[PDB]
């Protein structure tokens, strides 16, 4: 026999929008209610800066007067909504930029770029962006475009333009926004729109949206490695950690440069006992910092490769004696793929459905290892048409692939874990999708493990996100 | 200036580890549970900014590091006590609450009743090196019980402390080298109406300040989780300061980060070196870090202490229970079970070593119609006139067969016997079949023969593959190129989950020549396009049907691979796809 147990399905989670409303879209919630609000936060005038040549300077103003105008689908997209403009949704006023915040590159980096090269003209960026920080209580969020023929050498395997740009400008504390000619052109405006305005508001300090189940007492931890090689031709890692609320958030990290580590035969590095230890006390530090003394009860951590016997045990190390700690191992590639039968009813006997599997089934396979889905179909979110499902991804793959998750820690319970992953998909701000492969914490900790290692010294800091991602 | 790094405050720290007193604070209990004084501080300052409901409640939604620093400057605007400062606590709660003493009360005891208050590994290991005689006097500002508990747990015994009741016995006991004492030193003289302290008990405060002295007269200071918020503490570390031959061994004040640190710790550290003492403010991370740090280099570690201190061998407790379920709407997976727990192989023995690689280019050159393994010794699966013919050499000693039993974890082990077993799989199973075989990247296909694609054992796959009933086409070429054949294929992996074996099957389509693959992805991208959930389920009957002999009859299925040689391989690969339904 070939019985694979039982499965379930998790409903799909509820986001927290103004006034206490919820819904599962995140941009029809948006377009009704608006932006979360909590206290005032200072998002009262999203205050912008240019930098662009002054030949290119007409085209980021023309989108910057578009940011505040409606916007249409102008076809059956079947997900996105009518924009309204930054004055409806967000009901905060975008105030565009005067004469005297128009800082911009003269002629250097032109040739430059022609030439593909590529640390001088992030530093030269960096001069100008000091030339701008010689202003900087004017604004809240910059903007900057880069052409295509600086495109031409954005990156190569590796170093990326913008990536350095941005760890050059972060360590400083101001957000940066990337523009670049896709959003001009493309001629779909209203999924351009939707896709800028919210991460402008992100990075202006305002908060779009929240999980609308955040009762319980709980945090999750992702972490992420990035090797880096300093002067002197030596071997270096840089640890990167993020914490989260049961209601998303987590808005700052802990970059941890470290020298003892093994590596395995695929140059996934693997830390020692002292190591790991030091890089969740200082996770625990953050996260007592930022909540007024308070300790989280249940303690998610996150990670794409396996937890050595030293990295368990450096785990329970570093938190109290009374907590409830759980490793997740995520794992992205899967050689299993389902498809969905149903029928009988009265008509006919069984046959396979017309859409693919749900987005929330999760199927246990081992005493260890279950398959959790986070991608399918989607009920209730349908704009076409009302009342069928949106596979949403028909596009790229015909067919849904699921994740593995391995615990190496943990009581029991396949519900709470599955739960949580599925519920951390939806809250990335800088997509526009409902939501993503992977839950946030691992991409966040990723992206900004990446960012960290362009840098040439050892950090030993505490960031925050709106001046990283 | 007068900064070392924590590498430098490890080695002084191991070699005079005996004369050293520890002077806590309420950082060193932060990790425990208990909130400390600026997080009590930063939740008034942030409910009177109006930050969120400035009346009764909690879950504040942003702290940051520019909101706070924000909220502070704005309140220095007006005139407030400057931060770091003993006015501060007070200032604060009279201004937040203005009167209401009930009010003040339930604050109290809603941030502090169900606190549930644990152990962490820094007060383990403190309580670990009280036991053993390594630190003598530890003092502390804290009126919370954390260490004394460390001590209980890890001892079993009971400390012995010399606060305010008691207090002339703390000299008594330096004198006398009573070691292990824990004497605690009130605040700023709010405590002292928070209990109605009598002048006699002012004495005993002093009395302790006497102890001080005379403790730092032949010890040396590591004071660690402290700002600097009393001045009473601070005016009798000045005058420890002023005696002569003060701290003899150094001073140190261990902060988490020095960019962070508060100007009194720097005038106090200023004034030290002034006078001429070793003192230096080092930078150590947190709490935890420092005194694990210091417990991995303490030497003559009892077994028992050592025990009781980490955390143990964590069990293999992750293991959660499934059951089977009863609803309709099912899934089916793209795996077939394997139920055969043993396989007999033969072995050879070769006088002189041979390498993997020199083995897979000697077959490469010399083919023959048997499988080779690659780990330490050869374990092959063909015939006897070959294994003679493979190598030759007369270098054979024995031919005694070697039985394989619980392939599962030894699959799961290695990788090359994983591939061996996978190769002897698909050559049962490709046996006495028309379908071609195909090896790209260790991820063995099964191509449909383009000179046979008419057969009616084919019928299924094309009629499945076409649009609206009507027959496709399963073997062409490229639109853009004559050279680019294409046909319908289906790739083979075994799978090890938890001591059982699995069959992955996955349809996809194989390029004839291997090296000109873009307008094949291309090729693909535009073919399974339209290739949703009711044709992948036609598509895999129809696979499945094609290769493992035929279905309905919905056992299990039996191939030989060299069923006619003294050394063959027989698998029981079952028909039914596995399959999962429930909730309920
Ligand atoms: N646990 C208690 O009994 C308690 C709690 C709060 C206040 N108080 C009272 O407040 C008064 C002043 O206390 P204070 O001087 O400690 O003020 P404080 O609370 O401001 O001291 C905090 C200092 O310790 C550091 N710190 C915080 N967490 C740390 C960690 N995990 N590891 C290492 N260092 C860390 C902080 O950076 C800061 O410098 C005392 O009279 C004391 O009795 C006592």
């Amino acid at each position: 026999l070939s019985q694979l147990a039982a499965h379930s399905t998790i409903p799909e989670p509820l986001l927290l929008f103004k006034d206490n409303r919820t819904d599962t879209h995140p941009l029809r919630g948006l377009s009704q209610y608006g932006p979360y609000s909590a206290c005032f936060n200072l998002p009262g005038q999203v205050r912008l800066a240019y930098l662009a040549p002054t030949e290119h300077m007409r085209k980021l103003d023309a989108i910057v007067r578009e940011l505040q105008n409606p916007a249409t689908p102008k076809e059956a997209t079947n997900y996105y909504v009518e924009y309204g403009g930054f004055e409806k949704v967000f009901k905060v006023p975008l105030v565009m930029p005067q004469e005297h915040l128009r800082c911009l590159a003269l002629d250097e980096c032109h040739g430059v770029a022609a030439n593909g090269n590529g640390l001088a003209l992030a530093d030269k960026i960096v001069q100008s962006m000091s030339g701008l920080f010689r202003q900087k209580h004017a604004f809240d969020v910059l903007l900057v475009y880069l052409p295509a023929s600086w495109k031409k050498c954005f990156e190569y395997d590796g170093f990326d333009l913008h990536d350095r740009i941005k760890a050059k400008v972060a360590p400083l504390n101001l957000p940066i926004q990337i523009i670049n000619d896709t959003a001009l052109t493309r001629q779909c405006r209203a999924n351009v729109m939707w896709g800028v305005s919210v991460a402008l508001y992100a990075k202006a300090g305002g908060i779009p949206w929240k999980l609308a189940d955040w009762d319980k007492d709980e945090a999750y931890i992702g972490l992420s490695y990035a090797i880096k090689k300093n002067a002197e031709g030596q071997e270096y890692t840089t640890c990167c950690s993020q914490v989260f609320d049961p209601d998303g958030t987590g808005f700052e990290f802990v970059a941890y440069d470290t020298r003892e580590f093994i590596t395995d035969r695929k140059g996934n590095p693997y830390l020692s006992y002292q190591e790991m230890q030091s890089v969740l006390s200082k996770s625990l530090h953050l996260y007592q910092s930022s909540h007024n003394g308070r300790m989280p009860r249940k303690i998610f951590i996150h990670k794409t490769t396996h937890f050595t016997e030293d990295e368990i045990q450096g785990a329970f190390d570093s938190f109290s004696s009374s907590t409830e700690i759980e490793l997740v191992q995520i794992i992205q590639s899967t050689n299993w793929y389902g498809l969905k039968v149903d029928g009988k009813k009265g008509d006919k006997p069984v046959a396979p459905a017309s859409y693919p599997v749900d987005r929330g089934l999760y199927q246990p396979l081992t005493e260890s290892e279950c398959l959790l889905w986070t991608q399918g179909s989607v009920m209730g979110v349908n704009q076409q048409n009302p009342g069928q499902p949106v596979f949403k991804e028909a596009a790229l793959t015909p067919l849904p692939n699921p994740i593995m998750l391995r615990r190496f820690s943990g009581n029991g319970g396949w519900h709470a874990t599955c739960s949580s992953i599925l519920a951390l998909t939806k809250v990335d701000w800088n997509n526009n999708t409902l939501y993503k492969k992977l839950p946030v914490t691992l991409v966040y900790s990723q992206v900004f493990a990446d960012v960290v290692k362009q840098t040439p010294e050892i950090v030993n800091e505490i960031y925050d996100y709106r001046f990283f991602m | 200036m007068d900064v070392l790094t924590d590498n430098e405050f490890y080695q002084h720290y191991l070699q005079n580890s005996q004369h050293m007193m520890w002077f806590l604070g309420a950082g060193t209990s932060r990790s425990a549970g208990l909130p400390t004084a600026s997080d009590i501080i930063w939740d008034l300052k942030h409910r009177y900014y109006c930050l969120h409901e400035n009346q009764d409640y909690q879950k504040h939604d942003i702290n940051n590091h520019a909101i706070k620093s924000k909220i502070q400057s704005y309140m220095d605007s007006k005139g407030f006590p400057l931060q770091w400062s003993p006015e501060e606590y007070s200032f604060y709660f009279e201004l937040v609450f203005r009167d209401d003493y009930e009010a003040q009360r339930k604050y109290l005891l809603e941030a502090l009743a169900s606190r549930k208050v644990s152990l962490n590994i820094g007060h383990r290991v403190l309580a670990a090196l009280l036991e053993m005689n390594q630190t003598k006097v530890v003092f502390t500002t804290n009126f919370d019980d954390v260490i004394e508990t460390a001590f209980s747990d890890i001892s079993g015994k009971h400390l012995s402390v010399y606060h305010l009741e008691g207090s002339y016995a703390a000299l008594s006991a330096l004198n006398t080298e009573a070691f292990p004492i824990y004497a605690k030193i009130h605040g700023d003289f709010r405590y002292q109406k928070i209990k109605n302290l009598t002048p006699d008990l002012q004495t005993n405060d002093r009395e302790i300040h006497k102890c001080f002295l005379a403790a730092a007269i032949r010890f040396g200071l590591v004071v660690s989780g402290y700002s600097g918020r009393d001045e009473n503490v601070m005016t009798m570390l000045r005058a420890a300061i002023d005696q002569n031959n003060a701290f003899p061994h150094g001073l140190y004040w261990t902060v988490p980060s020095i960019s962070k640190s508060e100007p009194a710790v720097q005038d106090l550290i200023t004034y030290a070196q002034g006078k001429g003492v070793r003192a230096y403010l080092v930078e150590t991370g947190t709490f935890d870090e420092m005194l694990s740090k210091i417990w991995r280099q303490v030497k003559d570690k009892p077994a028992a202490i050592d025990a009781k201190v980490r955390t143990a061998r964590v069990c293999p407790v992750s293991i959660p229970l499934p059951g089977p379920g009863k609803s309709f709407p099912a899934l089916r997976t793209n795996a077939l079970p394997v139920v055969t727990q043993s396989i007999r192989c033969g072995v050879v023995t070769l006088a002189s070593p041979i390498t993997f690689s020199e083995l897979k280019e000697r077959i490469s050159q010399k083919s023959p119609k048997a499988l080779l393994t690659y780990t330490e010794k050869v374990l092959f699966l063909g015939g006897e006139p070959e294994i003679r013919k493979i190598f030759s050499n007369d270098e054979i000693n024995s031919i005694g067969q070697y039985y394989i039993d619980e392939i599962a974890q030894s699959v799961a082990a290695s990788t090359f016997l994983k591939s061996f077993v996978e190769e002897a799989i698909l050559t049962a199973l490709l046996r006495e079949k028309p379908i071609l075989h195909r090896v790209r990247h260790r991820t063995h296909y099964a191509v449909i023969p383009n000179a046979s694609a008419k057969d009616d054992r084919f019928l299924d796959l094309r009629k499945a593959v076409g649009f609206k009933g009507d027959l496709g086409y399963i073997t062409g070429n490229v639109t853009n190129a004559k050279e680019l054949s294409w046909a319908e294929a289906v790739s083979i992996r075994l799978e090890e989950r938890g001591g059982k074996l699995w069959i992955m099957l996955k349809p996809e389509i194989w390029i004839k020549p291997l090296d000109r693959r873009e307008e094949a992805t291309d090729f693909i991208r535009s073919r399974r396009r339209y290739r949703f959930n009711q044709c992948s389920y036609q598509i895999l009957d129809a696979w499945i049907k094609i290769l493992f002999g035929s279905i309905g009859g919905g056992g299990t299925v039996n191939i030989s691979c060299f069923p006619d040689a003294e050394f063959k391989a027989e698998f029981e690969i079952g028909t039914r796809t596995a399959f999962s339904l429930g909730v309920g």
